[PDB]
């Protein structure tokens, strides 16, 4: 991720002819966040908005599409699977008392996910909502800016 | 010591019931049955939730999987110093008495018993992960 | 079913059998320690794989290991 | 019949430093000293954790008692801090002249490595930083007029503070309580309902009939505040509270016969809020804690404690037993007099409900002068009183579990409407489970139905006003109904309580301070939003206190504890099963709730009532676009989060570029904390070893050795830098932005 | 044993369910599958029709819903089958069996199919 | 001058940079009075900005096209231009300084090694002789060298833990 802000930030400067704004608001994180993530994502996330929408409003879908896979990864990431194996117990419960529904069943008992598998479950939606979040920006403020 | 015959018509503890009791699995699987003499009407708590009084003389619980069977058994014994035995019960009406399996708690070492899965080394003179490979399955350096 | 081994560095302590919530060890007679007894894993098809055994052992390393294996309904410790 | 009296043992403890330089030595474990570092945050953890430290219940409500001394003097400290920098540096004086025109400053910092800057031009020929915590709104309520006077209570304070740590040393090692002192809940619950509510309430009616009425009468008059008259004067001359009152006249001859109407000139019951401060009438205040105390004496005569007359309050839980309940209330009495956890449990959830109920009736009926029109004080004390109502909830979840694992007795509770309650626990979190399932899919998903409609140009088919409408036809019934009350169900009410209901702006300075709030489809959506994340709350707390003792995955979780990491990687995986955590995830999911609730009230607010009133009419500072945008979820970021975080990213070189840098920090440390969320101490031990290695090679290896935190340590560092992160990222954002526009 | 209830046990609730279809026994599993069928392929076809993305064209409106309508029994009528395929591979009543649950597929997807082209004559 | 730089003193953005700086504390200077507490701090901030840039272009510093300080790392380049001050001399005033805490923190480890309670001298710290090594660190640079001469440096490779292999 380092890499690749380095990458195009160094490059839209450039692109832009505005060298001097990466020389000289790149020696702070404050510059790095107005000016290459707050600045750059204003055509983003206009891509739909109450007066209508364009051609980038597929990127920007996809931009919010990516913040939640990310977001859903903390779930598999901070809550561990005691909490979800008990729950899951009283949803077996209910199945089984309740009346006109009890006659479908299971024929695997369901479970909790597993304490290798959840690490893999939740490092797979960081990682995709990492990816889809920054190629919906990658491309959307390339491509807005001159294509 | 002879193995102890269940009884099914032992009267039960007082209690009024809850959600946290037997399910579909006790009527296909299996079910665990305890029983105990007590001394006296006491109140106890059930693992599965509440608390219910135990009648004096023979009582009989069922539950829904061994642990809750060896839990109660551990309160009756610590605390109330009574000596609970449970069983395993099919639902074909087969009945399967466990713990004690020969009248001893497993704690106390009693003559008769063999040694099982016990290996006569250390941890540490396992032979290494590649030695045991390709033996048709997943097989961990502590089989062999 | 779980694997669990009983290795010689066992002082039968008893420490293994009391922590089990299953009943899976016992005590057996053993002439290789000073209290002339050793832990048995005789039913291991009851064991979940808490590892309480494994957190009581004395020993250093542990004379007790448990090798969690092949799930099933009663090492899933489901009760339905 | 134990008679009620004190009781009290004499020198029980004695006073010396020797222990001061024993730690640990209040734990038996601890005692022994360190060998590991993991021995020193265990200091601190069990420091007052008095239940495991002795069984003694006498012992415990001992040191309760005086570790609540020492709790007040800390705030007498905190108050006397917020007095004594009014007096010596703010612009309090300044303020009072111009107040629609000076910002109120209290803070200012030395000029040393150029952070002199952040000495701002507040007004008044004054340079500091300017405060959003209110008192100078309350300080001129009170009919404060001089930093003389705001020194003085700065001293006082101090005594007071003083004396609250006398006290506690006096009522711990002097004069200790016995346990029977402790357990007279019908007296403590007279005095402190006739005693400590209802006199303070009388008391706070003396200051103002007789100081702030007159004082805040003379300056929304006009008068110069240095022109007016002291209190004292005003107190020992009636010929001068005659002027501005004419019922002072007759003395207090009315009160006794009961010509109570002769006071209708100081106790009023207008409703509204005053023109000229934008505030509630002091006179109505006034009537209100004369009502109030009147209501909390009579309360504070109802139980019985020596002569006969009032209730026993065990006879009144246990005459409560219906067919439904079994035994009822039978027991509570004896678990709400033994176990501290209990108490705490229940005075956590109302305590933590009241600071939330203040926040919304604070915002609604601004109190205070000049309050409403300063909107970074507005902003600030919702959103300040909502976070300490959110955690007190959550509290109140996690000393309900330490109650169901340590002081609950089985014996004590057969059949009452405790034990009822566990053995349907599977049907409550059954059926509460799928409640938080179906708000989650019927309000978040209208959110993503709205945002892929506009996304694909399908505007008709989307949930708005102009499209497919949900309006909220019964808060829209109350807001109507509470708008008319005046005329027919309170009629000698001259106004409505509040003017969110309907009716005229009120504008002072040429800002709004209150307008009617329209409720429409994007105010059905967030509603039940909150619903659905309070729900949840509720859910991830209410299942840790049933099942803090067992469940069908450990059967005897109560032998392991109320915080343990796990029971192994047996059953499939136990991790996270003991009710302390299931504190740890509810406060996580308490953060998400009040979080949209803050920003639910900051985008409101700013788009509907906060504005600058002018010829034409009035202009919002976002201009009304919450309606309009607050229905899709990139309408909050793009109105909302993107636009108006350009306040806090552009204050470098400013006198607001501290929030600049804390709105940085505050991102780090969240970050920071998913380090600890993340990962498992199992990898740290074996760095550690290695870190270790290079130590011992050159004989620089500590005698205490290093370990990685524990697991619950591990799980407890994430959620506080989790929260601070989150919650600092929010403050910076919030003020300044309000700061800047408002 | 378990929490006893009004809910869980009551005379007037036990009836209405004893008189269900699915509760119905001695009835062909055919038959009971038209019934059900017949009574949620009318009900699938409102939702459809009223807040449908056509929902607001006059006429296409109402063909377009149920025609939706009968797409999802058709997929209903799917995953009946397959389930008793998985559930039954080797017991009171005929319906939980292989055989009995193959003719409750079959009559749902002609029952539910049905609903929905009687709900369309309602209209027009 | 090196890598294209310049001197800060012959800086055209370096000069326009000072101007803006003050600029800004003058606007606000206007809105106080002559001799008010506020007036007399802004003077005193201007003094300051003032001096700061003519102590950085007195230092003789280079500034780049955005007209700020540039540091030299290379030692080769600093001694050769006397850039020395920048980076090369702060070098080995920090090592001092780092080499000082950290060997008095050793020698206080090694002390209390020999102590009947060893971590009990570390939670409750031994002031005293604290104070005693605190002083005879300013030395460390020899003591260090000597130690590692004679070998008393570092622990035997037989002495040392470490897991199985
Ligand atoms: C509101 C804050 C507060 C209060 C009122 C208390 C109150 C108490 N603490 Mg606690 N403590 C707090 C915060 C607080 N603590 C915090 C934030 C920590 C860090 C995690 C600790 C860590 C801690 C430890 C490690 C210990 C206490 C102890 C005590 C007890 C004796 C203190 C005493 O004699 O002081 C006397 C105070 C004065 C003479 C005042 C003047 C001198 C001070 C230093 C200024 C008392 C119940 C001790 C105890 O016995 O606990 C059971 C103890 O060993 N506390
Ligand atoms: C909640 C309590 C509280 C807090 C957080 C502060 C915080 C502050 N006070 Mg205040 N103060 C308080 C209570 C508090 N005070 C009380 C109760 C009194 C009455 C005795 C004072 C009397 C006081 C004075 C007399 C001064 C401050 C000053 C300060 C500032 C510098 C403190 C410092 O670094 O001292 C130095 C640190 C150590 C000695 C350690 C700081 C913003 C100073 C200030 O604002 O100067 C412009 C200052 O001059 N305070
Ligand atoms: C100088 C007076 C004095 C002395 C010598 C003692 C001595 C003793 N007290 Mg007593 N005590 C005093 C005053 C004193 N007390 C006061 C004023 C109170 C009222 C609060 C108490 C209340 C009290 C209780 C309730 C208990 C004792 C206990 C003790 C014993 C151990 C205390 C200890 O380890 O403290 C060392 C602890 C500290 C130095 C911590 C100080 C905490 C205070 C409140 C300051 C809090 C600051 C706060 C965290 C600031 C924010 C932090 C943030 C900025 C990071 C010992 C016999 C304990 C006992 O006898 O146990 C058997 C015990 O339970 N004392
Ligand atoms: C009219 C009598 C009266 C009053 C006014 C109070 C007031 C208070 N009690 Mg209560 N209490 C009373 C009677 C009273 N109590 C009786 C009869 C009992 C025995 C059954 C108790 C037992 C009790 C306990 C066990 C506790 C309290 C606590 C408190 C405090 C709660 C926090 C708060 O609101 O601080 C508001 C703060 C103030 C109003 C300022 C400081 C206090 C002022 C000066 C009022 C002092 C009232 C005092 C009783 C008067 C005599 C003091 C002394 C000369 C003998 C509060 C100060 C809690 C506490 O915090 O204790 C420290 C606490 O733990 N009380
Ligand atoms: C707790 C609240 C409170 C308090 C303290 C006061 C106090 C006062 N009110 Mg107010 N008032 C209140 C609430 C309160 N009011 C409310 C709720 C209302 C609305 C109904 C009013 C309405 C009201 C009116 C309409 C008037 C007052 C007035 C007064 C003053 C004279 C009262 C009087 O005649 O007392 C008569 C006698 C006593 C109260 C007894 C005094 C006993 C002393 C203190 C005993 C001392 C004994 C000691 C041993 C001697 C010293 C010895 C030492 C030096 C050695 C007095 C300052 C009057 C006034 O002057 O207003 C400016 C007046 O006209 N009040
Ligand atoms: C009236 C309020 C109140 C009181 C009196 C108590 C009292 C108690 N609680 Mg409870 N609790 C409360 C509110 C309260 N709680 C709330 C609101 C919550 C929800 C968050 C909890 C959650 C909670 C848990 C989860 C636990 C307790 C526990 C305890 C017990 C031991 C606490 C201890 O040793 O702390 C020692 C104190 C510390 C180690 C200091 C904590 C420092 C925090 C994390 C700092 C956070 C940041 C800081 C505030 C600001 C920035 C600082 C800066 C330096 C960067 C004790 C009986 C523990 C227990 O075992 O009870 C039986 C326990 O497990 N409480
Ligand atoms: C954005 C992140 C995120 C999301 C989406 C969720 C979602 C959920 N959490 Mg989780 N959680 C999160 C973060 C998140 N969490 C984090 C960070 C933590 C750690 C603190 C937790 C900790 C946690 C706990 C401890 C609990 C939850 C619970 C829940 C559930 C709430 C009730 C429900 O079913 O709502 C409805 C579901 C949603 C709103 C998810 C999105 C639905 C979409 C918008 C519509 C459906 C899509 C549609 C069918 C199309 C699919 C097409 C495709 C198949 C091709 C739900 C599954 C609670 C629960 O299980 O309650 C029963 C619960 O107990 N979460
Ligand atoms: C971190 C590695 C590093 C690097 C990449 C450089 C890079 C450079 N150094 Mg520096 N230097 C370093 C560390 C480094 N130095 C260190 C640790 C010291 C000792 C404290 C010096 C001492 C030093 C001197 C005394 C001189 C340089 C010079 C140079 C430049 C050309 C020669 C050179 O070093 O080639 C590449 C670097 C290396 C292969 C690493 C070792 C470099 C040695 C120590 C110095 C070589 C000097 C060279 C023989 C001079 C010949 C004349 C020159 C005009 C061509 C070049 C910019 C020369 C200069 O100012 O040129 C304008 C010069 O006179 N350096
Ligand atoms: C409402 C239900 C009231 C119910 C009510 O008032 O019941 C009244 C009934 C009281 O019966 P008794 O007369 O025997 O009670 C005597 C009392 O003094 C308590 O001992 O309570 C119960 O039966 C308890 C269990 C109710 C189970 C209710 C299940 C449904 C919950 C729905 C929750 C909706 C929340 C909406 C929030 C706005
Ligand atoms: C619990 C009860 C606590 C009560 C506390 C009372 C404190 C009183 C302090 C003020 C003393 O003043 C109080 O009595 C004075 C004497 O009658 C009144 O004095 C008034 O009547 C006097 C009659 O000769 C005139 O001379 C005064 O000019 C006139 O102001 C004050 O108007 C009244 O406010
Ligand atoms: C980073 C990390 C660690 C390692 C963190 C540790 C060991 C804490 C470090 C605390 C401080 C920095 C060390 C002690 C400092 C001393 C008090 C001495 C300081 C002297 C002066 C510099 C003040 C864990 O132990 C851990 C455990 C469980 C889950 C996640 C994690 C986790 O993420």
């Amino acid at each position: 991720g380092w890499v690749t802000f380095y990458w195009h930030w160094k490059h839209l400067t450039l692109w832009q002819g505005n060298v001097a704004q990466f020389d000289e608001s790149s020696t702070y994180l404050m510059g790095w966040l107005r000016d290459y993530l707050w600045l750059n994502s204003s055509q983003l996330i206009n891509g739909y908005n109450p007066f209508g929408m364009n051609s980038l409003s597929v990127w920007a879908w996809t931009f919010l599409f990516g913040h939640l896979i990310y977001a859903t990864g903390f779930m598999f990431l901070i809550s561990w699977r005691g909490y979800w194996q008990e729950l899951i117990e009283t949803l077996v419960w209910a199945h089984e008392k309740t009346p006109l529904a009890n006659l479908v069943y299971w024929k695997d008992k369901p479970v909790a996910l597993s304490i290798v598998q959840a690490r893999l479950v939740g490092l797979a939606h960081f990682s995709v909502g990492y990816i889809f979040t920054y190629a919906a920006f990658l491309i959307a403020s390339t491509s807005g800016r001159f294509g | 010591w002879t193995v102890p015959t269940l009884n099914p018509d032992t009267p039960s503890p007082i209690f009024g019931g809850s959600t946290g009791g037997l399910l579909r699995k006790a009527q296909t699987e299996e079910f665990y049955v305890i029983t105990w003499e007590a001394k006296k009407e006491q109140i106890f708590e059930m693992p599965t939730g509440g608390a219910a009084i135990m009648r004096q003389g023979p009582n009989l619980l069922k539950f829904g999987k061994k642990e809750q069977c060896l839990a109660l058994t551990t309160q009756l014994r610590n605390k109330f110093k009574l000596t609970p035995c449970f069983y395993r019960v099919f639902p074909d009406g087969k009945v399967q008495y466990l713990h004690p399996a020969d009248g001893v708690y497993p704690e106390k070492v009693n003559a008769g018993r063999v040694g099982a899965n016990q290996n006569m080394r250390r941890i540490g003179q396992n032979v290494n992960p590649i030695k045991v490979k390709f033996s048709g399955r997943m097989m961990s350096p502590a089989e062999i | 079913a779980h694997i669990v081994k009983i290795y010689d560095t066992c002082i039968g302590c008893t420490q293994c059998v009391r922590a089990c919530p299953l009943d899976v060890l016992e005590m057996v007679p053993w002439d290789g320690c000073k209290a002339s007894q050793m832990a048995s894993a005789p039913r291991t098809e009851d064991c979940v794989g808490c590892k309480r055994c494994e957190t009581a052992c004395p020993t250093d390393f542990l004379s007790v290991r448990v090798y969690l294996g092949s799930e099933s309904t009663r090492s899933m410790g489901l009760s339905y | 019949a134990k008679k009620v009296k004190i009781a009290v043992d004499r020198n029980p403890v004695e006073t010396s430093f020797e222990k001061w330089a024993k730690p640990g030595h209040f734990s038996r474990t601890l005692s022994k000293g360190p060998n590991t570092t993991t021995w020193i945050w265990n200091l601190h953890a069990d420091a007052h954790d008095f239940d495991s430290h002795t069984s003694d219940l006498e012992e415990i409500s001992r040191k309760v008692f005086s570790a609540h001394f020492g709790q007040l003097g800390i705030i007498f400290i905190w108050l006397s801090g917020m007095y004594f920098h009014g007096a010596r540096f703010s612009n309090y004086e300044a303020w009072l002249s111009d107040p629609t025109h000076i910002k109120p400053s209290a803070q200012v910092v030395w000029p040393i490595v150029g952070q002199e800057i952040l000495n701002g031009d507040v007004g008044g020929g004054f340079q500091g930083i300017q405060i959003t915590s209110g008192f100078f709104q309350l300080w001129r309520a009170s009919g404060i007029t001089s930093e003389l006077q705001l020194y003085t209570t700065a001293i006082g304070g101090l005594v007071m503070a003083a004396a609250m740590f006398f006290a506690g040393w006096f009522h711990y090692h002097k004069a200790a309580p016995k346990l029977e002192w402790f357990q007279n809940v019908e007296s403590m619950l007279n005095h402190h309902l006739g005693g400590l509510l209802g006199l303070g309430s009388l008391a706070w009616a003396g200051h103002q009939i007789h100081v702030s009425l007159p004082v805040n009468k003379l300056l929304d008059a006009g008068v110069d505040p240095k022109e007016i008259p002291l209190p004292h004067d005003l107190l020992l001359n009636r010929a001068i509270m005659a002027d501005l009152y004419p019922s002072f006249a007759k003395g207090i001859a009315p009160f006794f016969t009961l010509n109570w109407s002769e006071y209708s000139d100081f106790l009023t019951f207008k409703g509204g809020l005053n023109p000229v401060t934008g505030g509630l009438w002091l006179s109505d205040t006034a009537h209100h804690h004369v009502a109030i105390a009147v209501l909390f004496l009579v309360a504070g005569h109802m139980y019985r404690t020596n002569w006969g007359i009032g209730h026993s309050m065990k006879e009144i839980l246990e005459a409560h037993r219906g067919p439904f309940t079994g035994e009822g209330h039978v027991g509570l009495y004896e678990i709400l007099t033994t176990s501290w956890h209990a108490q705490l449990a229940i005075n956590l959830a109302l305590f933590g409900s009241l600071s939330i109920i203040v926040a919304h009736h604070m915002y609604a009926m601004p109190p205070y002068p000049y309050l409403a029109t300063d909107y970074g004080t507005q902003l600030s004390l919702f959103t300040h009183h909502t976070w300490i109502g959110g955690f007190c909830i959550v509290g109140a979840g996690a000393h309900a579990a330490i109650f169901m694992v340590r002081d609950y007795d089985p014996t004590n509770n057969y059949n009452n409407l405790l034990d009822r309650v566990i053995r349907h626990r599977d049907a409550i979190i059954s059926h509460l489970n799928w409640v938080c399932i179906f708000l989650g899919f019927h309000s978040f998903g209208l959110y993503i139905h709205n945002d892929t409609m506009s996304a694909l140009g399908r505007p008709q088919d989307m949930f708005s006003d102009t499209a497919i409408q949900l309006q909220p036809v019964f808060a829209q019934w109350i807001q109507n109904t509470h708008f008319l009350a005046p005329q027919l169900t309170a009629p000698n009410a001259l106004a409505a309580t509040s003017l969110t209901w309907g009716g005229d702006l009120v504008a002072v300075g040429g800002k709004v301070a209150m307008m009617p709030i329209s409720l429409g489809t994007s105010d059905f959506m967030v509603h039940h939003i909150h619903a659905f994340t309070i729900h949840v709350t509720v859910l991830i707390l209410l299942k840790g206190v049933l099942f803090a003792r067992s469940s069908r995955l450990i059967p005897d979780k109560a032998n392991l504890g109320f915080r343990f990491p796990c029971d192994g990687p047996g059953r499939g995986g136990t991790c996270q099963v003991s009710a302390w955590d299931h504190v740890f995830l509810g406060l996580f999911w308490m953060y998400n709730s009040l979080s949209i609730v803050i920003f639910h009230f900051s985008w409101k607010m700013q788009s509907d009532v906060w504005g600058t009133v002018t010829a034409s009419g009035v202009s919002h500072i976002t201009g009304g676009n919450f309606a309009q945008s607050a229905n899709t979820i990139n309408g909050w970021l793009r109105d909302f989060l993107w636009a108006q975080s350009s306040q806090v990213i552009q204050s470098y070189g400013s006198a607001l570029s501290a929030y600049g840098l804390i709105f940085l920090g505050a991102h780090f440390v969240w970050a920071f904390s998913l380090m600890f969320l993340f990962s498992g101490r199992g990898y740290w031990q074996e760095l550690i070893e290695s870190i270790v290695w290079a130590h011992n090679k050159l004989k620089v290896a500590p005698a205490i050795q290093p370990r990685a935190l524990s697991i619950t340590q591990g799980r407890a560092v994430g959620v506080a830098h989790y929260l601070l992160g989150g919650i600092a990222t929010t403050w910076s954002f919030f003020l300044a932005r309000i700061i800047s526009v408002g | 044993g378990m929490l006893e209830t009004p809910v869980t046990s009551a005379p007037i609730v036990a009836t209405y369910l004893s008189n269900l279809p699915a509760y119905r026994t001695g009835v062909a599993p055919v038959l009971r599958g038209v019934e059900i069928g017949l009574a949620h392929g009318f009900l699938l076809a409102g939702p459809f029709i009223k807040l449908g993305p056509l929902r607001n064209v006059p006429e296409t409106a109402e063909i377009a819903g149920s025609l939706s309508a009968a797409g999802l029994v058709l997929i209903l009528a799917l995953c009946l089958s397959i389930y008793g395929s998985a559930q039954f591979q080797s017991a009171r009543d005929p319906l939980f069996s292989a055989d009995g649950w193959s003719e409750f597929a079959a009559g749902f997807l002609v029952g539910g199919e049905a609903g929905v082209a009687w709900a369309y004559v309602c209209t027009q | 001058d090196i890598a294209g730089l310049t001197p800060c003193s012959e800086s055209k953005a370096y000069a326009k940079l000072e101007k803006k700086e003050l600029k800004t504390l003058e606007k606000r200077l206007k809105q106080y009075e002559a001799d008010s507490a506020p007036a007399v701090a802004l003077k005193a901030t201007m003094e300051r900005t003032k001096a700061r840039f003519a102590n950085y272009a007195k230092a003789g510093l280079l500034c780049g096209n955005d007209g700020l300080p540039h540091l030299i790392a290379d030692p080769g380049l600093a001694l050769k231009y006397g850039h020395a001050g920048e980076v090369f001399i702060p070098t080995f005033g920090f090592l001092y300084v780092a080499g000082y805490i950290g060997y008095v923190g050793r020698q206080y480890l090694i002390a209390v090694k020999g102590e009947a309670k060893p971590t009990d001298k570390e939670i409750i710290i031994d002031v005293p002789l604290a104070t005693k090594l605190a002083w005879q660190g300013a030395g460390w640079p020899l003591a260090a060298v000597q130690e590692l001469q004679r070998g008393t440096l570092l622990e035997k490779e037989e002495n040392i833990t470490v897991s199985p292999r």
